[PDB]
């Protein structure tokens, strides 16, 4: 069903290569290529496949050292063994070519910590430009172990163990079934065991494995502790796209909120219990991912340092916004400028580039970071390489916790309380010199749940024997949700002839009252769905634009069993290439009513301003230098917004087949 | 003896014209002048009759964009009302000349809110230059909703409702009574239906109306939103102004404390409970006021950002004191320096001038605002014009709350610790050389209770008829006040050469509630200004009456508008109302008495007045010295460095005669 791109002899042995690193992560073939290439790797005698002198030594010298043992869990929010992490992605970034990078993935992928292993070479893949065009398995392929809940984990393997089915009757009962020998077990989202609260309405979106990828997407294409220089121009435009991306996320996620009856998402205090609680069926082989009471208690004896620490960083930042002018971390900053978006978000991120180096060190202390460890609710790590582990020490399972949304609506608050002090779009620049929307018009918007697969191998152990032949075919069931393509048709009267740029949003029509939104109180509530250029004929034209196409969602990710035969015929997904950090179509739309759910579309025309000719880090990035969410990236005079080319549409959003996802997973 | 003042025909006119925006304010006569200009006139049209274009094009955006509906209550508290208040001010203010002014008002009081347009209106002929002299009815007369419980409110409206009363002797029993064409109506203070906790004791204290209209003329004055351009050399002193104005409040208030057995204003947490409550029996139009129990938690959910943003704020004060030195605001600021209060003061009330702007904006976020919003326990506004109003989102209203001294007490508390770093006066800055005071006398004082009665008119709906026969003034509500005995100070002075010179009254309590003498050390800003003048001294032995009649800091009671219309007529206005209208009221002078007479102190300064180097005339002649106010006791002090033979420390005893309850003048006689 998917987009194709033809590519060369020369790739397909390339990007073979690559994907032999993620099969059957957790244990060593010793007959497997990249085992004999790590054993043949003396890494001591070759400082010379290496461009950078310093990070190979500094390698070295860690390794000498030792690092984080196999098997434990990694993440990258404890110091040493982030430390540890950006070490090895140095040496495979600093690669002097394909080969020495391959050959050191095997020497890491044998003597080294899986995850830790996986964290760096994924990141590698992403930011190497001689890797730059080559695909990737999608994250819960490569971690199923994030993505499975327990009850799933548990039914294959003791699936494994038995050998198979005893009996296919039972088996079936259970929800687990064999096709074309291969297995596929049922799996059903958490009940309010999981979610003891109203959170559990939403359950569907939160632990949907698409959304959760997105998220750890995101973070590989530009992790917080790396420099931006990368790619120069986008540099001074970092913090912009932080507060973009959760800004957005957090519109998409407060829209399932309204169409599931929920409302604001609640605010809270360090001082004060949090109402909402979380308990994952995740665990380490070593300890279970810790539990968050409901009405727990933040500010008890283990946290009044963190939460020290997390109140001025808070208070800091108020401080600025009451000064208006103030050096910070080298700089003079002016609120009233746009060196000040920037700012603002490198602040909250604790990234590099709020320091202006080109690594986060070892004391410069994270406020997300303790925020998350905070609201995680662990026990203190029992030592260096140890922690209890909690969704929020994952990007990979952060998604999956209500307080998540709670924490990361709250830094973007405090950006819209900045975001104050930036001057308000004028009629002048919004409006189009003779150019005049009359109409716009929607097919029916539909969505619906239905099944997908994907090969959950990574987490099931295998023999000698069955290592010999690289083995797979431990398939999950799910019901997600989707919806049915539909087009857009735009209808546009000009007086002359240019390039436009067509802009659309999706944002609610009323609160959880039933009362209209105003947009001076809305404009952080619209996400964007597409950005397009159009050649604009003088009088009257229409035009067409399908869902299929818009420029900020992705198709499914294929599994590596599909990857390898399209390989095997010259091809790969686009979108895996072209696009793998934009999130998926079928969560496009939030789920609708058989009723209808009243949102609305908006349409945004202005004049195209041919500029950048860049090299992109997301595909957010438009070559164009208007700012992220224009004219949405900033307080609205509602009076400003009624230009003949804009076109403000009620839509309503549908529903189809079964309501509650469970219903698909029923037996006989 | 209403102190009088003479005027001119042209005056006549224009004071008329004024005045007129103030009667049947919540109606509109469709037969009156004011509405046939109001409902014509155009704006932009007439952009040349505006000393500031700009200002005219700033209103007709926000005024295409549409204003605060009519009928709605409006708070200078809120974001968008008070930028259209202000852009309505600049209009009045801005305004060629009186004809375009008036003319402009017209208009606003046809299409805007009455309230915002009350509000845009008063602080205009107060700052319009070509105004000054002008008179403004008392604003009790105006908002008379505010200044009373919804008991007497009840009656007036059922009497109305009634057109007269059923009963005239039932109606007695109520405290209803027609005299002339007025139906008059007694009332009492709160305490008498609500007796919730011991700050009841203070009711015709924090309930008073004059008191009340006090803080409103304090704001209306000068508005913590404006600049202080216009007022001259008190640019440099604004700080100092706002310091001053809440220091003497606080120490009155603290005497009426200890005349009823209460002691010190409580201290606060924005993360514990706040132990006193506020039950408020106003209403406005379409809700009662908000009300907060006792123990009420600040630290709720819907509270969260606020107080991290309250908290916030004080912090960074606290860091202020803790550097000495710092750069802040685009000013470099040094804690030694005594001229330092006015970047204090300004920072305490982010005003205009902190930031030395014109006008405050909506990203210059006020402590004393969300302090406000916090301490008043409403509910989240419905939207930018549907707030649940609470005390304290009113200058007439603040005042009635216990937490509003709370508040104030607060930042006042922390401008003595600013305080803190300056160099206590030596005897050689106090001592006038040559003189002494030998003895200081004080004829008897004495409080009582008496009757006052004001018009609430305003309060009523009246009907088609009535409004164009103008029958449109006849509700009274009578309401016992405080008042005191006028008396004599008698100072004996002996100086060796004749010289000019200031002589300073205050007033100070005795003891602390244990008994034990206060010392100047821990209480020099629990000291009350009573007068300030100026006499010339001979060589030998001088005396020197003066009555607390001529004490300047305070004003007599406003008259109503009806006798303002009648002297009108004879070419006369009431001078306490032109001249002295932001003073606080005389007969609130001094606290409540106790019948065997409560212990206070008088404290009486004399210091050459050799020249007149730094005085102010602009915002009024208050300080016509170089001397900062509360001199000698503006900073802190040592018992020893600090007695001067210019100095003398009196004691005295306040009584009370007469009823010592208020609502005991309220009984019908049977
Ligand atoms: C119970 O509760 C409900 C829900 O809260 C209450 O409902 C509220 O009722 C309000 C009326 O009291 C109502 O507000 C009015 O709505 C009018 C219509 O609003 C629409 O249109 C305007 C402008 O018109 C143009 O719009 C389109 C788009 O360009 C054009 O194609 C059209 O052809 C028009 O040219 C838009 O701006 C709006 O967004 C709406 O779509 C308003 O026009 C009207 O505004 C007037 O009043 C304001 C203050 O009074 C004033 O600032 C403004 O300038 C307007 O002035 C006119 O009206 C006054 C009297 O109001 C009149 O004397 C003047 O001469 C002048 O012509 C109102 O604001 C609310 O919309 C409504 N709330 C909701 C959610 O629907 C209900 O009242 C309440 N009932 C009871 C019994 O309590
Ligand atoms: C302001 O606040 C003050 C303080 O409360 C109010 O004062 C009260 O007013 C009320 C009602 O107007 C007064 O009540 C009347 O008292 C009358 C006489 O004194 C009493 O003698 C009786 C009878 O034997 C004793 O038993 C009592 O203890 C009293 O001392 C009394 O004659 C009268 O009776 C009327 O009502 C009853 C209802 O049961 C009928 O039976 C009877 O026919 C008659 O109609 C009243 O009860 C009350 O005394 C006042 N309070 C105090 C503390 O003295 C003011 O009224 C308020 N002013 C305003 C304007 O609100
Ligand atoms: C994902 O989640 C869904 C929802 O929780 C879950 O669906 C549930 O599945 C169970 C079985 O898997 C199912 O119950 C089975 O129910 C049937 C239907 O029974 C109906 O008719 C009864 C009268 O004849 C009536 O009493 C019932 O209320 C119901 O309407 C029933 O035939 C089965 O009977 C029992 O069989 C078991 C065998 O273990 C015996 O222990 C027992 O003695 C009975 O003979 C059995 O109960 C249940 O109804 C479904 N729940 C809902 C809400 O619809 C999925 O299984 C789960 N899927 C996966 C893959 O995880």
């Amino acid at each position: 069903e998917f987009k194709t791109t033809p590519v060369d002899a020369a790739f397909v042995e390339k990007q073979k290569k690559i994907l032999s690193l993620f099969y059957n992560v957790n244990e060593i073939s010793y007959e497997a290529e990249y085992y004999k290439v790590a054993q043949d790797f003396n890494i001591e005698a070759s400082k010379d496949c290496y461009t950078n002198m310093k990070a190979y030594e500094n390698f070295m010298m860690m390794y000498k050292v030792g690092f984080l043992p196999k098997n434990l869990e990694f993440s990258i929010f404890y110091e040493k063994m982030r430390e540890e992490a950006i070490a090895l992605f140095k040496l495979f970034y600093y690669a002097k070519d394909f080969e020495c990078f391959y050959k050191t993935a095997c020497y890491a992928r044998v003597y080294m910590n899986q995850g830790m292993f996986l964290y760096a070479y994924y990141i590698a893949i992403i930011q190497r430009s001689d890797t730059a065009s080559f695909v990737l398995p999608a994250p819960y392929e490569a971690y199923p172990q994030y993505f499975v809940n327990m009850e799933v984990k548990n039914k294959m393997d003791y699936v494994k163990m038995m050998d198979g089915c005893l009996d296919e009757k039972i088996c079936y009962n259970y929800g687990i079934i064999k096709e074309n020998e291969q297995f596929v077990m049922y799996a059903n989202y958490s009940n309010s065991l999981t979610y003891p609260n109203n959170e559990d309405r939403i359950a569907y979106l939160t632990e949907d494995v698409g959304l959760n990828a997105y998220y750890y997407y995101f973070h590989s294409h530009l992790p917080f502790w790396w420099n931006s220089g990368k790619y120069g121009a986008f540099k001074e435009r970092r913090g912009e796209i932080y507060f973009f991306f959760y800004q957005q996320l957090l519109a998409r996620y407060y829209m399932e909120r309204l169409t599931n009856g929920l409302g604001k998402i609640p605010e809270f205090s360090w001082y004060s219990p949090l109402r909402t609680g979380y308990l994952p069926p995740f665990n380490s082989f070593y300890y279970p991912f810790a539990q968050r009471s409901n009405d727990y208690e933040l500010h008890t004896e283990k946290n009044y340092e963190e939460i020290r620490f997390l109140d001025i960083y808070e208070k800091t930042f108020f401080q600025y916004l009451q000064q208006g002018h103030f050096k910070a971390f080298d700089k003079k900053i002016d609120l009233h400028s746009s060196k000040a978006v920037n700012f603002v978000g490198n602040y909250w991120q604790t990234n590099a580039d709020l320091f202006e180096e080109d690594f986060l060190q070892f004391y410069q202390r994270s406020y997300e970071v303790n925020a998350r460890r905070v609201l995680g609710a662990a026990p203190k790590p029992f030592n260096q390489y140890t922690f209890i582990p909690s969704a929020l020490d994952f990007y990979q399972t952060s998604a999956r916790d209500p307080a998540f949304y709670q924490l990361y609506k709250r830094i973007v608050q405090y950006i819209i309380e900045f975001k104050q002090y930036q001057v308000p779009y004028t009629q002048e620049a919004l409006h189009f010199v003779g150019l005049k929307i009359s109409d716009v018009k929607v097919d029916k918007m539909v969505t619906f749940f239905d099944h997908f697969d994907f090969d959950a191998f990574n987490t099931v152990y295998f023999s000698k024997e069955e290592l010999k032949s690289s083995p797979h075919g431990y398939k999950v069931r799910q019901p997600r949700l989707n919806h049915k393509p539909f087009t857009v048709t735009i209808d546009i009267k000009s007086d002359v002839a240019t390039n436009a740029v067509v802009k659309m949003f999706l944002g609610p029509k009323y609160d959880e009252n039933g009362f209209p939104f105003s947009l001076e109180d809305n404009w952080m509530n619209f996400y964007e769905l597409d950005w397009f250029v159009q050649k604009v004929n003088p009088g009257q034209s229409q035009i067409t634009r399908s869902s299929t196409d818009f420029a900020f969602f992705k198709e499914d990710s294929l599994p590596m069993a599909e990857i390898y035969k399209l390989l095997d015929q010259g091809k790969i997904p686009t979108d895996m290439f072209n696009s793998s950090d934009t999130m998926p179509s079928r969560l496009m739309l939030p789920k609708g009513t058989y009723d209808g759910f009243p949102f609305q579309l908006f349409v945004f025309v202005y004049p195209y301003e041919p500029t950048p000719k860049e090299s992109e880090p997301f595909k957010a990035v438009v070559p164009d230098n208007k700012p992220f969410g224009y004219p949405f990236d900033r307080p609205v005079l509602p009076q400003y917004f009624k230009q003949p080319n804009m076109f403000f549409k009620k839509v309503l959003v549908y529903h189809e087949g079964e309501l509650f996802p469970y219903l698909f997973n029923i037996p006989h | 003896t209403i102190k009088t003042k003479n005027v001119d025909a042209v005056f006549v006119e224009k004071q008329k014209k004024i005045l007129s925006f103030f009667q049947d304010v919540s109606q509109l006569n469709t037969d009156d002048e004011y509405y046939k200009i109001g409902k014509d006139y155009d704006i932009e049209m007439n952009m040349d009759n505006y000393t500031n274009k700009k200002a005219v094009e700033e209103f007709l955006k926000m005024y295409r964009t549409g204003f605060m509906p009519k009928n709605l209550e409006f708070s200078v508290f809120y974001d968008k009302m008070r930028d259209e208040a202000i852009a309505l001010f600049h209009l009045f203010y801005y305004a060629k000349d009186f004809e375009t002014f008036y003319k402009t008002a017209c208009f606003a009081r046809v299409h805007l809110n009455q309230g915002q347009f009350l509000y845009a209106f008063y602080i205009a002929v107060i700052q319009r230059s070509d105004c000054h002299g002008f008179v403004v009815p008392a604003p009790y007369e105006v908002y008379p909703k505010m200044f009373m419980n919804m008991e007497v409110l009840q009656k007036i409206y059922v009497t109305k409702m009634q057109d007269g009363l059923i009963n005239p002797e039932a109606a007695a029993k109520y405290g209803i009574h027609k005299e002339n064409d007025y139906f008059v109506y007694k009332a009492n203070y709160s305490n008498a239906v609500l007796y919730n906790n011991e700050e009841q004791r203070l009711t015709y204290f924090t309930e008073d109306i004059g008191m009340n209209a006090y803080y409103y003329y304090f704001h209306s004055h000068l508005p913590f939103w404006w600049t202080s351009e216009k007022y001259g050399a008190l640019k440099e002193r604004r700080g100092e102004v706002y310091f001053y104005f809440y220091q003497q409040l606080l120490a009155r208030y603290y005497f009426e404390r200890l005349t009823n057995g209460l002691g010190k204003i409580p201290e606060f947490s924005w993360y514990s409970p706040i132990k006193t409550g506020y039950y408020p029996l106003m209403l406005t139009k379409f809700t009662p006021f908000a009300q907060r129990p006792d123990y009420y938690n600040l630290h709720t959910e819907e509270n969260y950002e606020r107080v991290r943003f309250l908290d916030t704020y004080e912090k960074t004060f606290v860091q202020f004191l803790q550097k000495d030195h710092f750069e802040a605001f685009g000013q470099k600021i040094d804690f030694h320096d005594p001229k330092a209060i006015n970047f204090v003061g300004n920072y305490w009330q982010d005003n205009a001038d902190l930031y030395g702007e014109e006008v405050t904006k909506d990203y210059q976020r006020s402590y004393e605002v969300f302090a406000r919003r916090v301490l008043g326990a409403a509910p989240m506004p419905f939207d930018k014009y549907t707030f649940m109003p609470s005390a304290m989102d009113f200058y007439q209203t603040s005042l009635r709350d216990p937490a509003f001294y709370q508040l104030y007490n607060r930042i006042v508390e922390y401008i003595v610790e600013f305080k803190q770093y300056l160099k206590p006066y030596t005897q050689d800055k106090l001592y006038f050389d040559g003189v002494k005071i030998t003895d200081v006398k004080v004829d008897k004082l004495t409080t009582f209770f008496e009757n006052f009665e004001f018009d609430a008119s305003n309060s009523v709906y009246f009907s088609k008829e009535e409004i164009k026969n103008n029958h449109v003034h006849d509700v009274k509500v009578r309401q016992p006040r405080l008042n005191h005995s006028p008396f004599n100070v008698n100072i004996e002075v002996d100086s060796n050469v004749a010289s000019d010179a200031v002589v300073k009254i205050f007033l100070a309590p005795k003891y602390d509630d244990n008994g034990i003498p206060l010392t100047l050390e821990d209480n020099w800003m629990k000291f009350f200004e009573l007068d300030w003048f100026t006499t010339k001294l001979t060589a030998g032995q001088n005396k020197i009456i003066r009555n607390s009649n001529e004490f300047v800091i305070f004003k007599e009671d406003s008259v109503p508008m009806t006798e303002i219309m009648k002297m009108l007529d004879e070419g006369k206005v009431p001078f306490d109302m032109s001249e002295e209208f932001c003073y606080m009221p005389k007969r609130l002078m001094l606290p409540r008495g106790t019948e065997g007479g409560f212990p206070f102190q008088l404290f009486v300064f004399v210091y050459p007045f050799d020249n007149k180097g730094k005085d102010l005339a602009p915002f009024e002649s208050f300080v016509l010295d170089n001397k900062p106010l509360g001199f000698p006791l503006d900073r802190p002090v040592v018992d020893a460095l600090f007695k001067v033979p210019n100095m003398y420390f009196k004691d005295i005893f306040i009584y009370h005669e007469g009823e010592r309850f208020p609502y005991k003048f309220n009984i019908p006689s049977y």
